[PDB]
């Protein structure tokens, strides 16, 4: 009844962390997760791979209603024992579909001036990467500029535009689709075309 | 009751000495059939103290730990969970958890195994606390 | 709208010892001097307007923004940047290890300054203009005397032309002529710069030659305020005509 | 292949996953030093823990691993490293830059640039840059968390005043994407430009004092300094000995009692390319 | 000209059979067994415990082999080890009261329930050395009394129903674990004690001895010093009852301190708590005096002594990092000296000028 | 009613048998040798001659034994039966110019004049603990490279020659002698020297690494460490010429330490010296430290840490007095603790009224 | 006899020569601390190790010795030490008070009066009375040398501020022939009077701080109060169970869990004697 992650754990696990590396440390760049033959519906391949390469006990995981399934939490916990929170302030990662509100991204947890580390990190499931709005990415992991232009909630593209709170603090945005992934983290500037 | 039962026949397992055991139970000639579900796994148990001894927890390092579970062929599940890196200690530990739950050997093994175990032990704690104890400082005798 | 605006501000580390329920507001350009007898709350009031104390009641708002409401990093640099806070004991704004010119080029280098050569000219040139020799910017202010360790603090605070400078009785310890060579300065700085000034002090002569505002603390109550020349040539409470009959 | 038997890469999952985490956070916020849960490891603390560790996060089987020391590839402690990490991965090793996935570095940048995809891991002893003014981590984490970093220019200052120069020669304090400033390791001041804008993604491990932190790609390190008192890398009147390159740095090796000395490339992959070009 | 060749390797290899060679020794001598190290430098053993942060003497015993008698190698060894195992259980929180006694003294009373129990003790011998360990000698027999256990209460349980001092009383909180996460200063007493515990025997012995000198005094006495076998009790998954896994030869030192006067309570007694592995007490005696001294914050004390400065006592008293950022030294560093040496002859030409 | 009776030498008696007991163990492994502890165990034998004072393998070994593996009371045991010696001659000063290498490395340059010979250390060794030494092996088989040694300057008589260093001089100023006379604060750097070299190695490891963290740093690099054999000579009354009495195994380390700029000569490196008895090196690196550290009032130095306050350091280092002190708090104390009991319950019932 | 192979008394002649001018040098000078190179004996430092070396160097073969701790012979640190000195000077041993010719005591004075030609040497952890309020010897000798005992007074009224009384019970200080304040050794209050004017030389020995201070017999010896805080010994509202005394220093002896408990004579010698007189 519980779905099955990853057939070899160590070596996929580190190509997954590698895939999600490139993505953050060069926002913008697409990357696919090819280790995961499907994922936990409605949980696509690229999130399940994240959440499976690292959730664990020490990292609250919290589902919004659309992506929160029995067989999905049962299996979260079988595999990655990561508690999974009710509310979206006690996740260390949250996972959300373009349904997400204002509220609840503003309820995730950003970290503190003393200890940003302390935030969440947002796993934002997308209809498509390529047919949105379009977006200039500038920052650290970009050379000059980079374009992308995944299909976003108005709340998100709100936050990476405005970035509301101050750095250090701040959510790492992580979008999904399929088994592609694409990363935004809390430094990048994204203005829109 | 049951579990207050187990509780000490594993405890006395426990603090057996590994050579006493194994020389015991050579001795005993138990014909048991078992499969080994958990192999005999060397770990570390967190030691959990107490400040003053009764107030808030603090970990006071760790112990080495040693685990095994065995399966008789009735279904029976045997367990073991003793401090150390013996292997063959757990694993006899765990089989004799699970063959004290079976009602034909329960009784016999509480009387030619366990209770000689505990008794032996015993032994050696009043010895030890004999020669202990002529360190007391005596004081004063009531007359 | 006020350049720094309080509202029932109190802070009161006993009953009478603090202050309490102390309001009022301090445009660009002018000066607000306080007075009271010794213990008064004038240095707890002066710390708590500065971000240097968070107050147990009341509210301030520093151009619009509540100070208390904002993070530590924006109290910070503010503190850093834009507001200046002379302090009672020159040693407390003051690096013992670092040199004079250290000491005033910090607040320079705070504010973007990345020339060693023009942090050092500048560094002499406001050691001259509080009279400290230049030969001295290289010594410590350990080796400064008193009235030079004021100095020193009065010019690390002014270097950068701050919008708001605080000042707990800044003339302390200072002779008479460099004490108006130091009121001539600020008036300079106020007329010119638009510079806000909150002065604590006891010397009612300054204050007149100085604040455009005096407000009189007594037993960590405000009791009276107004113009400086109102309230020291009619006065009204009568701690504040004792002050002003003491007047040598 | 791994036939020690240990885990691959000797750090077992729950650890990896949790300095994978780690890594993430410091990659987002460039600059920070992020705590960790470091455990100690065979080589004793201050003695390359940290990248150790961070070396057996991102490490995999089709990395290619080069581990250098003082810029050499045979220095004793980069061939201990290589050699527990030959034993508890079995990856391929090389000495060339060029043809290296993972870095793993102590006190160089190596001289051929690096490329994408390229991950240099820096050893730290000390990952706060201002330690020496301030001891206390108390204090620096608010410093940090502040942006207060008015005692580093203060130091600068008084430096150039006692002696007319910034004493400090390696682990030169850098600002990373305009915000944290940041030890880039005890690197020599040499090295620093080649951190800024680079390709490559830049990792730091501090296992003792339990920090990581690191630079993405293509973000922008500035050394502090002063416009009248420019950063200046080391200089030499002599070229390489050896290959006669002028552009890299060089270590002084005595060669006698009477001071007969020679300096040589520090990064003998780089000699021996120009070596070998003649 | 010069070509560069490759030694970095085979030195090393060189290196360590020279040091394993050593090790061995003369070879006419019977090669040492751990059983023997466990035995008869039962001490040494029982610092590389504590310091380790393995209670397993056969693995402390093998280090010791191992590190040639060093026991700053050896606790590294340990340590190395532990990270290599994994956690099955978390035990329930030790029980002293049940400990089964080996020795029990208290310097408080002259007589307490249950007696002064010296046990195996080093204290009052004189201590001149005895050259008939030279040579094989014959264990002497041991006088036997009564085998059973008087009632030891804990002294300090006999001090708090007077009221002269304070139970310690649990809350409920959680342990923190500076094994899972860096510490983070101010540690609370949990983090500072389990710090403690794992801390340098000579490191933490100086700074109590600098207490009683005055650097931060806290008027100390030995309440009681205990140490016996406790039995470690763990609740497995799957089973969920409690079962023992066996018993572990602990000392557990409690010092009294100088009282306090706070304002809506009685005036009583502060105290210090020291639990360590074996036998070695004195370990456990500056962990209590160093705890008591770390208790600064909590009781508004006025720090007069390095031994209360939290983060300097407790960043620098792990002797693995100490020992290993220490001897880091020894490192190749030309590149960073070459970098040093470029400025300082810069700054001789520019001073002669 | 009660009498009192005697119990208190009994007692002793017993408690001393029982520790004789657990020292020997079981009995059917074999008593260890002290042949054994020198060669095996020699790291500890090594710190127990450096700091007990005396330079006598076998002796130090012995108290090993007798000490049951316990350092600190090794090094008491050794340090006492120094008290019962008397003093045949003071040694000409040691050369170590002269001494034959086992080991000599430097941190400062890649290679120098003589080589970086490792020789026998776990310096880059793997610290996997060794299950193989559960039973007995086989010694390796050492590999044979050329016989003659190489002429190895001093690494500061190379970096003295440019200028960078100033030669350590010698003005005939008499050594302090601490083991005559207590020490006076501040001592001299002869004395301090010495009772580092006395003090204890975790204690004076724990101050090193502050100094390294910024707490009164001073920019070390270890210039030279060199461990061999070097030769004691004497000038006996008898003959009135120099006889060579024998060699002693030795380490000496040698610290660069940040310039200094004087007003009137080049700026310079400073320099911190440790020499200890053996191989064991963090002691004399940590020695080293300290020294530089404890140099501040030469070079007008503003302490910012502990490991530059004399006194404290000092006073507190030799780990004789630190652990005689800290034990002490076991003697009985119910005279003492009755005095402040009885202040205690007054101030209780004076509160309560 | 001695029949050890030690010296008498296990001290060699230089460090008891050296000894004896350290005493005469302390008598002359009383209250006074005086250095002396003591030297490591067979017990540790902070075990008695200068009440030892005193009475090596002092005792001889026709002296009759008495050692007590906490005021008990038979202590098992009183014990030992007596043992040590039967074993290495033969010489006479007592637990009579009147018949001995030397004490060697820890924390007590004992209750029978010290008559002329006896000599009492007190074990002393810390020789400087001032120790607690000041830490560092540096200050304390010139405290010493100027006679600036202000930290004291202060101390005791702050003290009694805080408290309404003087915290400290036991080590109590005591002005010596009108000049030195002295630390007369932890001996509780009880015992400070019994100094004053006593026609039997103290000696009082600090080994492991390498200290030796005296007290000539008939010497002022004042114990630092206020007149509307008199110098109140401790007391006690049972007496001994055992002899029925109520003017000796009391041990509370817990006999059980259920808090019965008794007081007796810590002076046991002079238990006895009330004892057997009935
Ligand atoms: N930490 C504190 N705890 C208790 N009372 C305090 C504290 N700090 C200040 N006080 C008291 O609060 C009152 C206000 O003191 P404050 O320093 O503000 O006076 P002031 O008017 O600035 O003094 P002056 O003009 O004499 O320098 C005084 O009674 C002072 O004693
Ligand atoms: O804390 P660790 O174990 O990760 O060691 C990091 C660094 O600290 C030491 O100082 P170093 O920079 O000279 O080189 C050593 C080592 O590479
Ligand atoms: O320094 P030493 O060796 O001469 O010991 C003197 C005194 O110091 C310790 O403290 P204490 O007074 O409780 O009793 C012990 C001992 O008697
Ligand atoms: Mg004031
Ligand atoms: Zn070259
Ligand atoms: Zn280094
Ligand atoms: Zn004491
Ligand atoms: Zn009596």
């Amino acid at each position: 009844t519980l779905e099955t992650a990853f057939m070899l754990p160590v070596q996929d696990a580190q190509h997954s962390f590698r895939r999600l590396l490139k993505a953050m440390s060069e926002p913008g760049v697409i990357v696919a997760l090819h280790q995961l033959k499907r994922g936990w519906q409605p949980l696509n391949i690229a999130t399940t791979s994240v959440l499976l390469t690292l959730a664990d006990n020490d990292t609250p995981v919290w589902l919004s209603t659309p992506l929160n399934n029995d067989i999905v939490n049962q299996s979260l916990r079988f595999h990655t024992n990561a508690p999974l929170v009710s509310q979206p302030e006690q996740a260390t990662f949250a996972v959300t579909d373009e349904a997400i509100s204002s509220e609840q991204l503003n309820a995730l947890s950003t970290g503190t001036a003393v200890a940003p580390e302390a935030g969440a990190t947002l796993i934002l499931q997308v209809a498509s990467l390529s047919g949105g709005r379009m977006l200039r990415l500038t920052g650290a992991g970009i050379a000059e500029e980079r374009m992308i232009a995944p299909q976003l909630p108005e709340c998100i593209l709100h936050e990476l535009t405005e970035r509301p709170h101050p750095f250090p603090l701040g959510i790492d945005l992580i979008l999904t689709c399929g088994e592609r992934l694409l990363a935004i983290p809390r430094t990048t500037h994204v203005e829109v075309c | 009751a049951d579990t207050a039962t187990r509780q000490h026949w594993m405890s006395v397992l426990a603090h057996s000495q590994p050579a006493e055991l194994a020389a015991r139970l050579n001795a005993l000639n138990i014909t048991a059939d078992y499969e080994v579900i958990r192999a005999a796994e060397t770990g570390l148990v967190q030691i959990q103290a107490r400040m003053g001894g009764t107030g808030e927890r603090f970990f006071a390092g760790d112990a080495t730990l040693t685990r095994a579970a065995v399966r008789l062929t009735d279904g029976t599940l045997g367990y073991s969970w003793v401090l150390g890196r013996d292997k063959q200690h757990a694993e006899r530990c765990a089989l004799i958890d699970a063959l004290m739950q079976q009602s034909r050997h329960f009784q016999n093994l509480s009387e030619t195994l366990i209770a000689p175990l505990d008794a032996d032990r015993m032994a050696r704690i009043a010895a030890r606390q004999a020669e202990v104890n002529a360190s007391r400082v005596d004081f004063f005798t009531m007359v | 709208q006020p350049l720094l605006s309080v509202n029932n501000l109190t802070h009161l580390y006993a009953p009478g010892k603090g202050f309490s329920d102390v309001s009022f507001d301090l445009w660009p350009g002018e000066v607000l001097g306080i007075v009271g007898e010794s213990g008064s709350g004038k240095t707890t009031l002066l710390k708590s307007i500065s971000a240097r104390l968070t107050p147990q009641q009341g509210e301030i708002h520093y151009e619009n923004r509540s100070l208390y409401a904002m993070s530590e990093a924006d109290r910070r640099r503010l503190l850093r940047t834009e507001w200046g806070v002379v302090h009672q004991h020159p040693l407390d704004g003051l690096r013992r290890q670092v040199s004079a010119g250290g000491n005033i080029g910090e607040r320079l280098m705070a504010t973007g300054a990345r020339h060693y050569g023009d942090i050092r000219a500048t560094a002499q040139k406001w050691l001259e203009e509080v009279e400290i020799p230049a030969n001295r910017i290289d010594d410590l202010p350990t080796t400064f005397s008193g009235g030079m360790q004021q100095r020193l603090q009065i010019a690390r605070n002014l270097v950068t032309h701050p919008k708001l400078v605080f000042m707990d009785e800044p003339t302390g310890g200072l002779d008479v002529s460099v004490q108006a060579r130091l009121l001539d300065l600020l008036r300079g700085l106020v007329v010119e710069l638009n510079l806000a000034v909150v002065i604590v002090t006891h010397d009612l002569g300054v204050a007149r030659l100085l604040a455009d505002r005096l407000l009189v603390m007594k037993q960590g109550q405000v009791v009276e305020s107004g113009l400086t020349d109102r309230v020291l040539d009619d006065p009204h409470h009568p701690y504040t005509q004792l002050l002003v009959s003491s007047v040598l | 292949a791994n036939l020690s038997g240990y885990n691959f890469a000797y750090l077992d999952e729950q650890t990896k996953r949790m300095i994978r985490r780690a890594i993430l956070k410091a990659v987002a916020i460039p600059g920070y030093q992020v705590p960790f849960g470091g455990r100690e490891m065979p080589m004793p603390y201050g003695w390359g823990t940290g990248g150790i560790q961070l070396t057996a996060s991102v490490i995999g089987e089709s990395d290619v691993l080069k581990v250098i020391d003082q810029g050499a590839d045979d220095t004793t402690n980069a061939v201990s490293i290589r050699n527990f990490f030959k034993r508890v991965t079995g990856v391929n090793t090389t000495e060339r830059t060029d043809d290296a996935t993972l870095i793993q570095t102590r006190h160089r940048i190596p001289e051929t640039p690096l490329t994408e995809d390229q991950i240099i891991i820096f050893q730290v002893p000390i990952p706060e840059p201002l330690r020496f003014i301030e001891p206390r981590e108390t204090e620096t984490r608010t410093m940090h968390a502040l942006e207060e970093y008015g005692v580093m220019q203060v130091k600068l200052y008084e430096d150039i005043a006692r002696f007319g120069h910034i004493a400090t020669t390696y682990a030169y304090p850098v600002k990373v994407n305009g915000r944290y400033v940041m030890d880039p390791s005890p690197i020599p001041k040499f090295d620093n430009p080649k951190m800024d804008m680079m390709p490559a993604l830049q990792l730091f491990g501090a296992g003792r004092e339990k920090r990581i932190y690191a630079v993405p790609p293509f973000t922008r390190v500035e050394s502090l300094d002063f416009d009248d008192h420019p950063f200046t890398v080391q200089q030499w009147d002599e070229p390489c000995a050896i290959c006669g390159s002028t552009h890299s740095y060089l270590d002084e090796v005595v060669l006698d009692d009477a001071g007969n000395r020679m300096f040589v490339c520090s990064d003998t992959d780089y000699c021996r390319q120009q070596s070998e070009a003649k | 000209m010069y070509v560069a060749v490759k030694g970095g390797e085979k030195a090393i290899d060189a290196a360590h059979a020279l040091q394993e060679s050593r090790r061995r020794g003369d070879t006419d001598l019977p090669e040492l067994s751990v059983a023997q190290i466990e035995q008869q430098l039962n001490l040494a053993v029982d610092r590389v415990m504590t310091e380790g942060g393995i209670a397993d003497r056969e693995l402390a015993a093998l280090a010791l082999k191992q590190a040639s008698g060093d026991n700053v190698e050896a606790i590294f060894l340990l340590r190395a080890y532990r990270t290599t195992l994994a956690k099955l259980a978390v035990s329930e929180p030790l029980d002293t009261t049940g400990m089964r006694l080996e020795r029990r003294i208290s310097a408080v009373y002259k007589d307490i329930p249950g007696g002064q129990l010296l046990g195996p003790t080093y204290d009052y011998t004189h201590r001149l050395l005895d050259f008939t360990l030279l040579a094989n000698g014959e264990a002497p027999t041991l006088t036997t009394a009564d085998s059973e256990q008087q009632p030891s209460p804990h002294v300090f349980s006999l001090l708090a129903r007077q009221g002269l001092a304070k139970f310690e009383e649990d809350s409920g909180a959680q342990p923190d674990d500076i094994t899972r996460t860096p510490p983070v200063y101010p540690c609370s007493r949990s983090s500072r004690l389990q710090q403690l515990m794992r801390g340098d025997e000579g490191y933490l012995l100086a700074l109590a001895y600098s207490t009683q000198r005055g650097y931060g005094r806290n008027h100390p006495f030995a309440g009681e010093i205990r140490s016996g076998y406790i039995d470690v009790s763990i609740v497995p998954e799957e089973l969920g009852f409690a079962v023992n896994v066996g018993e572990l030869l602990m000392t557990e030192c409690e010092m009294v301190n100088g009282f306090i006067d706070p304002p809506d309570e009685p005036p009583h007694f502060t105290r210090g708590y020291g639990l360590v592995f074996g036998m070695s007490e004195r370990k456990a005696m500056a962990m209590a005096l160093v705890d008591r001294a770390l208790q600064a914050p909590e009781y508004g004390e006025h720090a007069t002594g390095p031994a209360q400065d939290e983060e300097f006592v407790l960043a620098h008293a792990d002797n693995v990092e100490a020992a290993g950022f220490v001897s880091h030294l020894k490192l190749p560093h030309y590149v960073d000296f070459q970098a040093e040496l470029e400025l300082l002859k810069r700054l001789q030409q520019e001073k002669n000028h």
